[PDB]
């Protein structure tokens, strides 16, 4: 049809999720 | 003048006042119709009740709705609704038929041009509810070339004194659908007792079915 | 004898025609797009009514379909045109500050009316109180802000169905065009968006106006000899 | 018809 | 005589029915051109509704390819500290040019995603860009 | 008392295009000195109350 | 051979900057009110920012300058409500003039 | 929202508490229930 409509995919901007100063430790 | 007025509604409501206690108000409901379609109604409130009798019939003509008719002397077809808690089942009806429906109802549908119908009002018998109930299920009648535009098919009109000549009483503007509408086997359509329990004969009523005075 | 005549040479027959002003010549996609009509408010005020009208969001910003405001823009101008062409009364409406200045005086330069100013209640249903018995009311309000300054609908939009006057009306993504006659969907925020909206107006009515002056100083002419 | 009294707004008119 | 009942029917509808029944004299001035050049929507007035359960707005998200690039750009080398100029429809910055080398390279066969960004900056370094890596 | 001149004709045209604000002369003046504001920006006590 | 919406909107720098936080841009001040500069940079809204206490007199209706956008539109849904509040202006930091 | 109420009708309108406003207000407006809510909360 046409190459210039949008495109179904996800967000490629998107920013990661806060994180505690604890998160990932013991 | 060619719009005739009719008093449905005339209630004393009394205020309670910081410094004057109980006062007495009019509060009226009226309906005008001009017997070809155009009807409408208005709520008067006045201290006196002649200036709330010119309000609200003034008011009314400036609010009118337009109520198709089948062959300008019935509805469309059977009209079942519920305004708040006041339901209305109106039933179309051969001419001959008179109208049978509640008092009210028979009023507004003078002023409307409707000639036979039946009505049944159960639950709040409210007379505004009533009355806005009334012409919001009028209002909302699809009338036969509505159906036939809707479904790009005729609308073919079986009548029993007529044998089993087909009448058209509408078709489509647009082209004609060349594919048959499902014949669905057994209809998923809600049915009310009250009718099913009359056409089996097991609704026996001793007011039902009276004689009365033409109306 | 000779009114029949006229209503059919003058009335009924720019009645016959798609685009009888050629009000398409008077933009483009492209053109809009350079002002900006595109651009629409975020999706948490999106309204439901304009889904139909929206080419998708763009990182929570929402996008106007130019393609259908080009065909929405192109009734509305063909109406509004038409009805200039009548000799009905426009007014124009919108209560944006920004632009009240300049609504004003596209209104005066194209021979309409403006009512940028607090809108007070009753000025259309109770008209024949304020103004007096005799008063006639608008045939066209246009809107360029549907909104009020509370984010609410203009009450004139309300009141201009129940007085039965058609209504055009720019309605960006966070309005509601159900009781609007003819709407666009466009950016209603950006300068750029509604000075091109002042022009395409204010040229559809200005040469809708000379179109009659021409067609009745013509039907004159012929009719003498 | 009926004679609901008629209103007459002239009188206290400017 | 008329009708003020805005939210039963249209202006139109309303019109042409009063103008049936004998109530309205005349026309308006706009109804015959309602009438040859009627809007795409009947003006109805509609009650908005608030969606619950599994109803959602059928907006989609506009994305392009190019976005994929464009993520990985900014995260690398960050907004370039060249500004940007909204105002020139034509306006190119250093990610859409780093873009456009990238979509280049590719359509010479190369495949790999690691590798096609790489060479994409050489190729920038090369024509006097200047590609600051954020770390 | 000074009687408000007609503001409209035959066809029923107002003649001021502010007419359908109900303030057409004090809406038309805050127009005009808000206009005059403009151009100074684009160009750029005792005895009387 | 008519260019399509579809393609303007691609090819648009707005579409092409992605997401604004923390963009520079180039804005102009089209409308002052005492030490407020309205400024436009090619969106939807236009952003308010304080006259800059050095060099305050260097900008004036028409100046070029340089922004770093934060937010395109400032909107936030607040507790009870079924839509977004709108201030109806973007978000953005002035920086300085913008020199040739 | 809470028992205490926040479904104000104008509630995108923009508080604006200025010297200037007092002036340009109408004293003849009677203050809403949540207009000292907001009143409250800038004292906070
Ligand atoms: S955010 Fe706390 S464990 Fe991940
Ligand atoms: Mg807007």
């Amino acid at each position: 049809s046409n190459e210039d409509l949008p495109i179904s995919m996800e967000n490629p901007y998107k920013e990661p999720l806060k994180k505690c100063i604890l998160c990932g430790k013991h | 003048e060619d719009f005739d007025t009719r008093i449905l509604e005339v209630r004393n409501v009394f205020t309670m006042t910081a410094k004057e206690g109980r006062k007495k108000s009019i509060r009226v409901l009226v309906a005008v119709g001009n017997g070809k379609g155009a009807a409408g109604f208005s709520i008067g409130k006045a201290t006196d009740r002649m200036d709330a009798f010119r309000k609200a019939k003034n008011r009314a003509v400036h609010h009118l709705h337009y109520i198709e008719r089948y062959e300008d002397h019935t509805i469309f077809h059977d009209i079942s609704l519920r305004f708040k808690r006041t339901h209305i089942k109106m039933k179309k009806q051969p001419k001959g038929y008179g109208l049978r429906c509640h008092r009210a109802i028979i009023t507004i549908c003078r002023l409307i041009g409707i000639k036979d119908m039946y009505a049944k009002v159960s639950g709040s018998i409210n007379m505004l509810s009533l009355t806005q109930g009334l012409f919001r299920g009028l209002s909302r009648q699809e009338t036969h070339q509505q159906l036939a535009d809707k479904k790009g098919l005729h609308v073919v009109e079986i009548r029993e004194e007529c044998g089993p000549l087909p009448i058209v009483v509408a078709s489509p503007r647009g082209p004609l659908r060349k594919d048959p509408e499902p014949e669905d086997e057994v209809p998923d359509v809600k049915l009310d007792w009250e009718d099913v329990k009359t056409a089996q004969g097991m609704k026996r009523s001793v007011w039902s079915n009276l004689k009365r005075a033409a109306t | 004898e000779d009114s029949t005549d006229f209503n059919d040479k003058i009335l009924n027959e720019p009645l016959k025609h798609s685009d009888f002003f050629n009000v398409k010549e008077l933009f483009s996609v492209r053109s809009l797009f350079d002002a900006r009509v595109h651009l629409g408010h975020k999706a948490g005020c999106r309204h439901r009514f304009m889904e139909p009208y929206i080419f998708g969001s763009r990182l929570d910003h929402d996008i106007i379909d130019l393609e259908q405001t080009a065909t929405h823009l192109q009734l509305a101008l063909n109406f509004t045109a038409h009805m200039a062409y009548r000799k009905g009364i426009i007014l124009f409406i919108s209560r944006n500050r920004q632009f009240s200045y300049l609504i004003e005086n596209m209104a005066r330069d194209c021979g309409e009316y403006a009512h940028t100013r607090y809108f007070r209640g009753g000025m259309l249903t109770n008209a024949r109180l304020l103004f007096g018995p005799t008063v006639r009311l608008p045939d066209l309000i246009i809107f360029l802000h549907t909104l009020n300054n509370i984010f609410e609908p203009h009450v004139a939009v309300r009141d201009a169905a129940k007085m039965n006057i058609p209504t055009v009306g720019i309605v960006d993504t966070n309005c509601n065009p159900c009781l609007i006659t003819y709407p666009v969907p466009g950016n209603d925020d950006s300068p750029l968006a509604v000075h091109l909206y002042c022009r395409l107006f204010q040229t559809a009515i200005t040469r809708a106006k000379e179109k009659r002056q021409q067609v009745e100083a013509l039907y004159r002419l012929q009719g003498q000899k | 018809a009926f004679v609901i009294p008629k209103k007459n707004v002239p009188t206290s008119k400017r | 005589a008329g009708s003020r009942l805005e939210t039963v029917g249209s202006i139109f509808s309303r019109t042409r029915d009063l103008v049936r029944a004998g109530v309205l004299k005349e026309k308006p001035l706009w109804f015959d051109v309602y009438d040859a050049f009627p809007p795409l929507r009947e003006p109805v007035f509609q009650r908005p509704r608030v969606r619950y359960g599994k109803a959602k707005a059928p907006i989609q998200d506009i994305w392009y390819h190019e976005d994929r690039i464009r993520a990985k750009f900014y995260s690398v080398y960050g907004s370039g500290q060249r500004a940007f100029d909204l105002f020139n429809p034509n306006f190119k910055s250093t990610c859409q040019r780093f873009v456009e080398k990238y979509t280049e390279l590719q359509k010479l066969g190369e495949t790999d995603e690691e590798k096609l960004f790489v060479e994409t900056g050489k190729a920038l370094l090369a024509e006097g860009v200047i590609l600051r890596r954020v770390g | 008392p000074r009687q408000r001149a007609i503001q409209w004709g035959e066809d029923g045209r107002p003649f001021h295009y502010l007419f359908y604000t109900g303030k057409q002369s004090y809406y038309s003046l805050m127009h005009d000195v808000y206009g005059m504001l403009l151009n100074l920006e684009k160009h750029q006590v005792i005895g009387s109350r | 051979n008519v260019e399509s919406f579809a393609s303007m909107l691609r090819h648009s720098p707005l579409t092409q900057m992605g997401p604004a936080k923390d963009k520079l841009v180039i804005g102009r001040i089209f409308h002052i009110v005492e030490n407020d500069l309205y400024i436009d940079f090619g969106g939807k809204f236009h952003c308010v920012c304080r006259r800059p206490e050095v060099d305050g007199e260097k900008y004036q209706k028409g100046t070029r300058v340089r922004l770093r956008l934060l937010d395109l539109e400032l909107t936030s849904r607040f507790l009870g409500a079924t839509t977004d509040t709108t201030v109806l202006e973007a978000n953005a930091v002035l920086l300085g003039i913008q020199e040739s | 929202k809470v028992w205490y109420e926040s479904p104000s009708l104008g509630s995108h309108s923009t508080y604006k508490p200025s010297k200037l406003e007092f002036l340009m207000r109408s004293t003849s407006k009677k203050t809403r229930k949540e207009d000292h809510a907001r009143l409250r909360a800038l004292n906070g």
